[PDB]
């Protein structure tokens, strides 16, 4: 492999985190959005991305998010997003560098195939590793890079903008049969905040204002009928949020029960959706109880949080208490049949200083390894087998 | 030759059979179902489904005198259907004992047995035992080497012709004791026990169709090479008097029917019934029964306004895609008697992959 | 399927994409009681909509939320849209995309509030706003022509050549069937009959819809009516008393050809059509003249197509064939062409979607619906 | 385009239309299943002989045929390295859409640029004369499509040259 | 692991092409002599300018077999050379007077020619294909699809 | 058979060597839509070329890639060449050697770039670039003469004696048919007709082709047209409107004899032709005067050969005959002569072959062609 630093690109549904292996942060963290125009033809040169795309809606560009619900679904826009990432922001030559890419555990064979042909034929990268994204978020949880600080067994709950998935990993191996996914994350709680501002007919219900009300005003409560009652009993529970309009004037928004009812989307997904029903503490139980019996203590002892939509105030404490309730009720059913007390299991949900970008920090830490260039597809593999080299699922069991 | 389109089925129709009075017909759709159609004035109405098969139904046949339907499928089964006094149909599974799909089925002329062709290198000759209340199956298996594509019964109840994907047409004894009385001496033989082989006639391509002459004294068969061969036997262990092949200029015939002792109608991938005429001195393609072989401002409705914009949007232009000149728009799969005494078929029906059921008058 | 809602100034016309005609057609009216509600219970309501307002009208003040193609009252327009979805079509609007319509040269805010109410009040999955004359050209089976569309509140001309609109040549005229109804009230007053209330304005609209017609030569018809009983005929009011009228039958529609009858300084609908053709580039004019398409209820008068052809033949050079296309279904051609458009497969990519509105706000309509 | 291609595309049309005499056929090697037999090859009696139609050493068809399936594969004109890149990538976008063009393969057979599989079901559910019209209209136009793409590439190479060289 | 071991190839031997098509009733040196008598007649008919009689005589016998590729390719060299020397105006009058078996042999050997363009001129074979299919119909190609694999 | 193209400055003439006339003759134009397509499912294309651009011109801006015989837009020239091959002649460019054609005294880059595009973009097997005036002698059956060739973009004189060209006596004049269309648009304005757009220019080109002629004595014709309406004619626009035309009917073509009408300091076509003969060696002049060949569309005016013989007879010494050969097919004589040249057995070693180009680069054309 080349001696140049690998380039790390976590392309999320909400945000892309771009940087180089071994740095103390991503070089860029900006929305996974493209601004596109809607006698020589140049409208495919005229686009913008990230923070510079958000500035272009008033100039008549159509904004789009080429990743939705965790999966790339517009390969024209994702190719233009990557070329602009590589040549504007990272300012790099693909021929000199190995790349770490990411996508959700479910992601189609078709997506890794389409990713490999853009990377090896459009850009001609030296080599590509498409990582299992929340497996990197386990490695970001270490107290330091030294081997004695590693905890190679843990459940990881990743919750970004587009999807939340719970991954069991034990001794560094991903138990792919036990992956659970909930199709609801940080964007669906924004659409719920937006919908509640809109039901009150508030002066502003733009998407940025609903987003900023999540980041600043929202938190996870114990129980929504007790918390609705606390919003009768105590008057300063309602906040006032000052927002500036697209046409440049002030507004003031009263923010109310969406402060607790919007983060409740994870703990009662029947608020968000007709199609998904199991709450996150029961969904994490289903991951560990489908997983092999000898790893269950290790998977409960280390439940790592990952992705921006896990950062709600009191989120890890609600998950820990509700999962500890599920776990001890199941252990006590067995103690009451057997007539003897167990040792129990400690359920620990872990929030940590790198939790916001744990996939990128893990990708950086794993791409720093001396062995890394041997796990990549090299362009010499792609010259023989084409994009079919990337098609086989890494995380799940394959037939053949 | 006059033609009348009786009905347009919503899905392909590899087989159909009318009852003896031509007052209802049964057809295999391309699914696991079978459709029963009754008259509705001059039209037809979907009376009921049968759906006892698991996989695609391949063939269906209706016994004239005894009023029973037999059905075959890629599920390897057959069902016999018999009419109840209240007007519903009693299904009955027949244990064919086939390793692969049932491909083709025919009732015998006396209707006391039927035969099922298969992809399993064998034919299940099925008969009923009153001592057990069972349909039971005998396997013809000795010379057969590939999928049996079609069957026909001799006018005497014993001999079965079979068209095979090994490029051969077989004549085999399907004689069953305590069902058949002894067969009369014939040009095919007289010592005639089960699975004795009366002929193994060659073809240039897969034998899609077989058919005995109305007297039984000759066999016509049609190959995927777009030929019809007519075989005139001499005796057991002796080569035929004549083995006359007529080679057509069109796509292959899939189905075949003697109009009289000196004429055959045939049809298939050419989308059109042809007439062949001849005898043991020679045979010739003599007519096409479909005139379509010759390749032959006012107020406008909402469905024409909307479809011309959908055609502009989805396709190249407003202009609708034209019909083929033949009445059938796709291959015509089966060809069956409709009127006239046996030996003088005056009208016949066809059904096709386009779902048209069509009546032809000679 | 998708809803098509041609919410015009005088009639709401609504239904489903791919249907032969609108299955909901009702007055674009909200009615409110103007009298002492003395009996307790009695099935009384705070307001009434459409045919319910039109049948109760003797006790109601009637008002249209839409005038000159512009929504003037959004609270009553939501009341009308609710009546379309829940009462008249009997659908969940959150289950169906909706094709809406408006006249060209409308205020920008009309399109914005119309998209906002569809996504935020009616919770629609997707919507689009079409220009009404562009829809009427699909209903003609044509991809070139000039469409003269005249409804209740607005008349407009849109020229299209081979699917390209010429937006500089588009004409609007804020004169159509409501101005003709108001003028028929003003001239009925001269023969003896006063119609004054918002309820009596519906009686004289019904007189206009079956007594009135367009003269081929106005001064000859005016002289023929001034000298004979033969142009005069009668109508019966709800009260059973009879109205007889004569030259009022063709003086009312003549205001489309002579807007000065209502004090307007504008060309008539014939000369406005010719001025739109003459604003187009010289090579396209021949095919516009051969394709003058009539639309909307104010084009339903007897003799108006024969008059429009006579008048445009005098303005155009004699060297070419003027043809006026006036289908008997032209009462609904905007809705008919909306049901064509909403059923095309490329149009399924042209919808504003819920997710895309939520990301962009109501300004998304100005950068997607033209 | 068809003056130079006319003899070739008439031979392709005639033999593709002869080859599409397809039928429902279940497997002789697997029970309760059917497979496109040209694509599996496990029972040779229901395979028809493979036919090559050719204009040139570089411009060729392979027609492979069976009781229930035809596989049709083509080599297309690539007279320079720009055309080798442009053709390969255009066929990859076209085969990436194969679910919506129901008679496309997702991969070409080795030594061919694009490939088609027409099965029994396609001849039952689609107009088969319009299937062979789509094959021949694709073969008629693809050389004009690819040559126009190398004009667009030339036109962009001029755009960046003039934009660059005009800002000294 | 067991999944990849081919048991079917040894427990259920499939049909061979000689189970479908009858064995050639002539030896390799017997057919090689029969063609070696015809090729000199086919060459000689070009020199007298009678290439139509060159085809009519060459077409009177055809070699087949997987044991005879050398004499099959020599016969194909003579066939394409004969077809290249017939004038394009003579083809319609010659094709209508061929038997169905001679037509079947012509359309078979223009197909063997079209399979190898670095040896054979496709332009004349496509001109022959157009005229043979126009006059004798689609069924002549259907007979080539159905034909023996060692022709 | 070879291909032959006169890529003229106004028309493409294309076809096969040994044929009597061009197979394809069409406008050397690319048109692009100026308006927005409002109609879904229409046959909307990114650009149109030739007769399809000319047919659709009412919605297109029209551009010519060739100006004054120089290719100014290589992308639109490549679109025209792609259209000649794949749509008009419908042959693949790799299959036939192509005879292209050029005016004398062009930029050397024009011919190199034309060579590079044929060998590397269209991958032609061999090609050649002939001088348009040399081909006009092949069509005329001459090996001696002076050719006055005048197309849409350039007028040029080439004197040739017994197969030898005199390249010092060659004259170019960047004034031909397009400059006469520009001037007719300008002098139509003074009778009150306004032609401004790129499509109205094509109507004025048709007015010039249908009605203009060369006046044998301009001041007698100006006095005649001032005295009576007998010189006036009428033309009907695509709008069905009629325009009437008078002295501007012959004052337009007079710009060939008086270039100062369009403000340019140069000799008229008679004086450049005489100056070309007077630059030749004294013994050959006597034979050049008898062999004036006229070619191209701007030599098609009624009366131009009579005017040209009158003016050359006034310049030349009266002791010897002036004869001008202006044949009725002269509109296509460059292409006809290219079909003759590319058909000669003695020409088949003169092609630049692809194998001979890619050992030398596109400068090969300057040593294989004149
Ligand atoms: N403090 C916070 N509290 C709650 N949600 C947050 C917070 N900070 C960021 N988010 C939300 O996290 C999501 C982005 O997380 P990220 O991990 O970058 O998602 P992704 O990788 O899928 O694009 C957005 O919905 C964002 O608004
Ligand atoms: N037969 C008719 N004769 C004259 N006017 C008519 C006729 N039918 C409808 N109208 C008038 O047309 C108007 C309604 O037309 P419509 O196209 O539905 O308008 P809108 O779309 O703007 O609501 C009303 O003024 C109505 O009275
Ligand atoms: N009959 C005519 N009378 C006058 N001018 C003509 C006539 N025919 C064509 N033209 C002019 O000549 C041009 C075409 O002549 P042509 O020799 O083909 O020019 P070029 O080779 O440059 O394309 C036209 O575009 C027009 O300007
Ligand atoms: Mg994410
Ligand atoms: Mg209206
Ligand atoms: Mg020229």
């Amino acid at each position: 492999a080349s001696f140049n630093v690998p380039i790390i690109m976590d392309n999320g549904t909400g945000y892309s985190k771009l940087g180089y292996a071994g740095n103390d942060a991503p070089s860029y963290v900006f929305p996974t959005v493209i601004a596109t125009r809607s006698k020589r033809a140049t409208e495919d040169l005229d686009f913008f991305i990230g923070n510079d795309a958000l500035k272009k809606a008033s100039a008549g560009y159509s904004l789009d998010y080429p990743i939705r619900h965790g999966q790339i679904e517009n390969w024209d826009h994702m190719e233009r997003f990557w070329q602009q990432s590589l040549f504007k922001y990272l300012r790099c030559e693909p021929e000199d560098h190995y790349f770490l890419l990411t996508e959700p555990p479910l992601n189609p064979p078709e997506n890794r195939e389409n990713t490999a042909e853009i990377m090896f034929e459009s850009f001609n990268c030296a080599g590509l590793y498409i990582a299992v994204q929340a497996v990197l978020a386990l490695a970001a949880s270490w107290t330091s890079s030294k081997v004695t600080d590693r905890s190679l067994t843990g459940t990881v709950v990743d919750s970004g903008d587009g999807v939340t998935h719970i991954i069991p990993v034990a001794e560094g191996y991903v138990i792919g049969s036990s992956i659970k996914t909930m199709p609801l994350a940080g964007r669906d709680v924004t659409y719920f905040v937006q919908s509640l501002l809109r039901d009150r007919n508030e002066p502003d219900s733009s998407l940025k204002t609903a987003e900023r009300i999540k980041e600043e005003c929202c938190y996870v409560c114990p129980d929504i009928v007790k918390e609705f009652s606390r919003f009768d009993r105590e008057p300063d529970r309602y906040l006032k949020y000052a927002s500036e309009s697209i046409t440049g004037h002030s507004t003031t928004i009263d923010v109310g029960f969406e402060r607790f009812l919007a983060p409740e989307i994870f703990f009662n997904p029947e608020i968000a959706s007709s199609d998904f029903l199991t709450p996150l503490p029961e969904l994490v139980d289903n991951v560990v109880q489908s997983s092999p019996i000898d790893v269950r203590k290790g998977l409960y002892k280390n439940i790592v949080l990952s992705g921006g939509s896990t950062l709600f105030k009191n989120f890890g404490n609600r998950l820990q208490r509700d999962l500890k309730r599920i776990v001890d009720e199941r252990i006590h059913r067995s103690e009451m049949l057997s007539g003897a007390k167990s040792g129990g299991v400690d359920v620990n949900v872990i929030s940590h200083k790198r939790q916001r970008n744990a996939v990128w920090f893990g990708g950086s830490l794993l791409a720093q390894t001396p062995e890394f260039g041997s796990y990549c597809h090299t362009k010499a593999d792609y010259e023989e087998y084409g994009a079919s080299i990337a098609r086989r699922y890494q995380i799940f069991g394959n037939s053949l | 030759a006059t033609s009348q389109v009786l009905h347009i089925l919503p899905k392909p129709s590899y087989e159909h059979a009318f009852n003896s009075q031509r007052t209802e017909f049964v057809t295999t759709t391309a699914t696991n179902q079978v459709e029963l159609y009754e008259q509705d004035g001059n039209g037809w109405k979907h009376a009921r489904t049968f759906s006892d098969h698991d996989k695609i139904v391949t063939c269906v046949d209706w016994a004239p005198k005894s009023n029973r339907i037999v059905t075959c499928s890629q599920d390897r089964n057959a069902y016999v259907y018999e009419k109840r006094p209240d007007g519903t149909w009693k299904q009955t599974l027949v244990l064919l004992r086939l390793n692969r799909a049932a491909t083709f089925v025919r009732w015998s002329p006396n209707e006391d047995k039927f035969a099922v062709g298969s992809g399993a290198r064998v034919i299940s000759v099925c008969y009923f035992e009153q001592e057990n209340d069972w349909w039971v199956s005998k396997h013809l298996k000795r010379p057969l080497r590939s999928t049996i594509l079609s069957l026909d019964w001799h006018p005497n109840n014993v001999l079965l012709a079979a068209g095979c994907a090994d490029r051969k047409a077989y004549v085999l004894s399907a004689y069953v004791r305590d069902v058949d009385a002894k067969p009369e001496a014939s040009v095919w033989g007289s010592r005639l026990p089960f699975n004795t082989v009366c002929a193994e006639y060659p073809s240039g391509g897969w034998v899609h169709a077989v058919g005995f002459s109305p007297s039984g004294n000759a066999l016509a068969y049609a190959g995927h090479d777009s030929s019809v061969t007519i075989a005139y036997p001499s005796a057991p262990e002796q080569p035929p008097r004549a083995l006359i092949t007529v080679k057509l200029s069109q796509l292959p015939l899939r189905s075949l029917l003697w109009a009289n002792e000196s004429a055959i109608v045939a049809a298939g991938y050419n989308y059109s019934p042809i007439l062949l005429q001849g005898n043991e001195s020679g045979w010739a393609h003599t007519r096409d029964l479909d005139a379509g072989t010759s390749k032959t401002e006012g107020p406008v409705s909402f469905t024409a306004l909307r479809s011309t914009f959908r055609n502009m949007d989805l396709k190249g232009s407003s202009q609708s895609i034209s019909s083929l000149p033949t009445v059938h728009q796709n291959m015509i799969a089966t060809l069956r008697p409709y009127a006239g005494t046996p030996g003088n078929i005056t009208a016949f029906t066809s059904s096709g992959t386009d779902g048209r059921v069509v009546l032809w008058t000679l | 399927t998708a809803l098509v809602c041609d919410n015009g100034s005088g009639l709401v016309k609504a239904g489903f994409a791919g249907d032969d005609a609108p299955r909901a057609v009702f007055p674009s009216i909200v009615g409110r009681p103007r009298h002492q509600g003395v009996m307790v219970g009695m099935g009384q309501k705070d307001s009434y909509v459409g045919d319910e307002a039109q049948s109760k009208r003797g006790i109601l003040t009637l008002k249209y939320p839409i005038e000159h193609g512009i929504i003037t009252n959004w609270d009553d327009m939501e009341k009308i849209w609710h009546h379309t979805f829940y009462n008249e079509l009997r659908v969940a609007p959150e289950e169906h995309p909706t094709l809406l319509t408006e006249a060209p040269l409308n205020p920008k805010a009309n399109r914005e509030k119309m998209t906002q109410i569809m996504f935020e009040t009616f919770n629609v999955p997707a919507m689009y706003v079409a220009i009404q004359a562009v829809l009427s050209l699909y209903a003609s089976g044509r991809t070139t022509g000039i469409v003269l569309d005249s409804g209740d509140g607005v008349t407009h001309n849109v020229p299209i050549y081979e699917g390209y609109a010429l937006p500089h040549a588009i004409m609007r005229l804020d004169l159509a069937g409501r101005d003709l109804t108001d003028y028929l009230m003003k001239i009925l007053t001269e023969r003896g009959y006063s119609f004054v209330t918002t309820a009596e304005r519906e009686i004289v609209r019904d007189i206009k819809e079956k007594l009135c017609y367009v003269a081929l030569d106005f001064e000859n018809e005016m002289a023929t009516a001034a000298s004979s009983s033969s142009l005069e005929k009668s109508y019966e009011l709800p009260d059973g008393q009879v109205i007889t009228i004569g030259n009022e039958r063709f003086r009312c529609p003549e205001t489309l050809f002579q807007p000065s009858f209502i004090g307007m300084e504008s060309a008539g609908i014939h000369e406005t059509t010719y001025n739109s053709i003459m604003k187009c580039d010289i090579d396209i004019r021949k095919d516009l003249y051969a394709n003058n398409v009539m639309s909307g209820g104010t084009t339903m008068y007897p003799g108006i197509a024969d008059r429009m052809q006579k008048e445009i033949t005098a303005l155009a050079p004699s060297t070419m064939k003027i043809k006026i296309i006036a289908p008997p279904e032209r009462k609904y051609s905007v809705w008919i062409g909306g049901s064509i458009l909403a059923s095309l497969s490329t149009f399924q990519q042209m919808w504003i979607t819920k997710q895309e509105y939520d990301e962009a706000g109501p300004s998304i309509v100005h950068r997607k619906c033209f | 385009m068809s003056n130079t291609l006319r003899p070739y595309l008439n031979a392709v049309r005639s033999t593709l239309t002869a080859s599409l005499a397809l039928e429902e056929f279940s497997s002789e090697i697997v029970e309760r299943q059917s497979q496109p037999e040209v694509e599996v090859g496990r029972s040779p009696e229901i395979l028809l002989k493979p036919l090559v139609v050719s204009r040139n050493e570089q411009e060729q068809c392979l027609i492979e045929s069976s009781v229930n399936s035809v596989r049709f594969s083509i080599r297309i004109k690539q007279v320079d390295e720009i055309e080798r890149i442009l053709v390969r990538k255009f066929m990859q976008f076209l085969m990436g859409r194969a679910e919506s063009f129901f008679i496309l393969r997702r991969k070409p057979v080795q030594g061919y640029d694009i490939s088609f599989l027409i099965t029994n079901y396609h001849t039952e559910e689609m107009l088969k004369h319009k299937l062979v019209d789509f094959i021949i209209e694709f073969m008629e136009e693809v050389d004009a499509e690819i040559s126009e793409m190398k004009l667009f590439l030339n036109g962009r190479a001029r755009l960046v040259a003039e934009t660059y060289l005009s800002c000294f | 692991t067991f999944r990849t071991l081919d048991v079917d190839s040894i427990t259920e031997p499939v049909l061979t092409e000689q189970d479908i098509f009858p064995i050639r009733n002539e030896t390799a040196e017997q057919v090689q002599a029969a063609v070696s008598q015809l090729i000199p007649q086919a060459r000689s008919a070009i020199q007298t300018g009678n290439a139509l009689q060159g085809l009519k005589t060459l077409l009177s016998y055809v070699p087949y077999g997987n044991d005879v590729q050398e004499v099959r390719t020599q016969y194909l060299n003579a066939f394409v050379d004969v077809l290249s020397n017939i004038r394009a105006a003579d083809i319609p009058a010659f094709v209508k007077e061929c038997s169905t078996e001679e037509i079947d042999n012509i359309v078979n050997f223009i197909y063997r020619g079209l399979a190898n363009p670095q040896a054979y001129n496709s332009s004349v074979l496509l001109n022959w294909h157009e005229k043979v299919v126009e006059i004798s119909g689609i069924g002549c190609i259907v007979r080539v699809l159905n034909s023996r694999p060692d022709l």
